[PDB]
RNA sequence: UCUCCAGGCAUACGCGUAUAACAACUCGGAUAACCAUUGUUAGUUAAUCAGAAUAGGCAAUAAUCACACUAUAAAUCACCUAUAACUUCUCUGUUAACCCAACACCGGAAUGCCUAAAGGAAAGAUCCAAAAAGAUAAAAGGAAAAGAA
RNA sequence: AACUGU
């Protein structure tokens, strides 16, 4: 249930931790597929470690840990925490990028942090419902 | 109630700033250090190649060039300011060893090129004994007073730093390393510090030089060798304070072959590089006996005089420490600077032939008297 | 900026432009990025660092903090007397990530200082095959711990 | 003898 990144697990943690503090500054990382995967799922319970509050001793303990950048733990309590009091989960956007041409072709993916200020990520769009199957759909419905 | 932690640079990063919290552990230790015997240890255990730097040197501007290492301002002319006959002294002062250099037989010189620099030697040696035994009744300091002879005074600074051009480290930023050796034809040493002459934090509009181009364009080449800074004594000597410095030009920097060498106008600049050089690296290691140092600056300003001669005359000059921060880190706010005060220097006499000596100047010697007389308050 | 590693700096010797900047992307690096490659131009500054007269006369007693103190392997020109000369700073060394091993060879390589303030990076990407190698863990049991001869 | 995946 876990993939093997790093020389170790001691440094599968580190990558890992390297790559949610990167995470929390920009909002917006790009990297291989199978690494941005095993990050999604640390980076959504940091956000519910968030919500508990700034006075949980676990938090702080959890935060100071994993975010190197000290000047980050305000940013999390006051910035990521507060946005996503409303949402219940999903913080974390996850895209494929076309793989990389250093002649490695890894596969490329890109993660972003939701409701961030950034510019808007190229998003697929569902085909319209004036299409003509849609149409044809949308008559059964009427029917119906 | 959140403990957010300090928002600092980590230790163990590969970086400017992790590195720069890696110098102050380092840094804090020095502050831990509670001997000053164990601060000089520490400050120089690990030896670096470090710029060569000659009390006497024949540069152009040299003295504008050790001021810029310095930081030491040069205020033309001498610092803001019982009866002995002067003219029992204008011969106390014993012509009697130039009536003996003509009288005292000795050994000829094989070279016959040192009879002159061997004379000159002589003559100074003896009349700074017979001076000290004369003031001493005067001014009870002398008697107190320790008189060293052709020892030799260390002291090691850092002042800015440089960019690594090329090899293996390049790129890295290593520090500007500088050393002064000097060995005083005579210097005094006492047990009290000498009265300050300006308070600390004197200001005046003047500026410290300012150097163009590299130390290295200059003459000049870096070493790799034991730093040490000595004020002539080691620590466990009482007279760790001084009152007088006497230097001597050689032949070569003397004035007639520098007038023929067409550098006639640095005959000044060779009097005033030695004088700053000298007084700079002397004072500035007294302070450090005292346990100030770069990230302690001194709280009482120090101040020395020295006496520089070219055989007939003679300039005096007198010197005040008031930052022992010369660092790029140190130094990075620091508004104190180092005030050094000089005289031009005046013949002492004109001749000495038959078995006298005559022509010659109370002037000089009653700044000698003067100087003599000054006592700390 | 972060994570982690821990022989670094000078001289000798050797090497001899591999140094630095620009411009190239063919060849060299056992792949790229980038250059150590290709072309062109530049470079290392010393009265202080380093290298480059004669004839006589006369000498018992180590060092070891040298005092005591012993010992055995037995362990330091000078200065006098005469002769001769009579005013001087040129020449040369100074670059480098460098040498000896056919190689950008996991080898060999003196001295001084210091032990991180100096100096560095095990991860081309993915997969988690078998088999094999190394490392770590062992229920009960102990040849089916450091104790004796 | 002990010790241990011998």
């Amino acid at each position: 249930v876990y993939r093997r990144l790093g020389l170790g697990p001691e440094s599968r943690i580190h990558l890992l931790r390297n790559l949610l503090t990167g995470l929390v500054r920009h909002e917006r990382i790009e990297a291989t597929w199978a690494r941005a995967d095993e990050m999604r799922g640390y980076a959504e319970k940091l956000i519910d470690y968030g919500k508990l509050g700034d006075t949980n001793e676990r938090a702080m303990r959890m935060a100071d840990f994993w975010l190197t950048e000290k000047d980050l733990i305000p940013k999390l309590f006051k910035v990521l925490a507060p946005r996503f009091q409303g949402q219940n989960g999903n913080y974390t956007r996850m895209l494929q990028i076309p793989n990389r041409k250093e002649q490695d072709r890894a596969k490329m993916a890109v993660i972003e942090y939701k409701g961030n200020y950034l510019p808007p990520l190229p998003l697929p769009h569902r085909d319209s419902n004036l299409t003509l199957l849609n149409q044809l759909l949308l008559g059964l419905q009427q029917d119906l | 109630v959140a403990r957010y932690p300090p928002i600092v640079a980590s230790m163990t990063a590969d970086s400017k700033a992790a590195r720069q919290r890696r110098v102050q552990r380092w840094q804090a230790t020095v502050h831990a250090a509670p001997s000053v015997d164990e601060k000089i240890r520490i400050l120089t255990k690990m030896q670096f190649k470090k710029y060569v730097v000659h009390p006497q040197i024949s540069a152009l501007n040299a003295d504008r060039w050790y001021q810029s290492f310095t930081k030491t301002v040069f205020v033309s002319g001498l610092p803001p300011a019982p009866s002995l006959d002067l003219a029992a002294l204008r011969a106390a002062v014993c012509d009697c060893i130039l009536q003996e250099q003509v009288y005292v037989r000795r050994r000829r010189p094989r070279s016959l090129f040192d009879r002159r620099q061997a004379l000159a030697s002589s003559i100074l040696d003896q009349v700074v004994r017979t001076l000290v035994n004369l003031l001493a009744p005067l001014n009870p300091v002398l008697s107190t007073a320790a008189l060293d002879c052709k020892r030799s005074v260390d002291f090691y600074w850092l002042r800015g730093e440089e960019r690594i051009p090329a090899g293996h480290r390049k790129g890295h930023i290593d520090a500007l390393r500088y050393q002064i050796n000097d060995k005083p034809h005579n210097q005094i040493r006492i047990s009290k510090q000498l009265p300050e002459f300006v308070p600390l934090d004197y200001s005046i509009p003047t500026e410290i030089p300012v150097m163009k181009c590299k130390p290295d364009k200059l003459p000049l080449f870096r070493r790799q060798y034991e730093n040490s800074i000595f004020t002539g004594s080691k620590t466990a000597d009482p007279c760790c304070y001084g009152h007088t410095q006497f230097h001597l030009i050689p032949d070569r920097l003397k004035r007639e072959r520098l007038i023929r060498q067409n550098q006639a106008e640095q005959v000044e600049a060779v009097f005033r590089a030695n004088a700053i050089a000298s007084l700079f690296a002397w004072t500035g290691a007294q302070a450090m006996y005292q346990g100030f140092w770069s990230e302690a600056d001194v709280t009482r300003p120090f101040v020395s005089q020295a006496v520089i001669t070219d055989g007939k005359y003679f300039s005096f000059f007198c010197y005040q420490l008031n930052t022992l921060a010369l660092t790029v880190q140190a130094d990075q706010n620091n508004p104190r600077k180092n005030l050094c005060w000089g005289s031009q220097s005046q013949p002492l006499y004109e001749t000495v032939e038959d078995n006298d000596v005559k022509g010659f100047d109370d002037g000089t010697l009653l700044q000698i008297v003067h100087f003599l007389l000054n006592k700390p308050r």
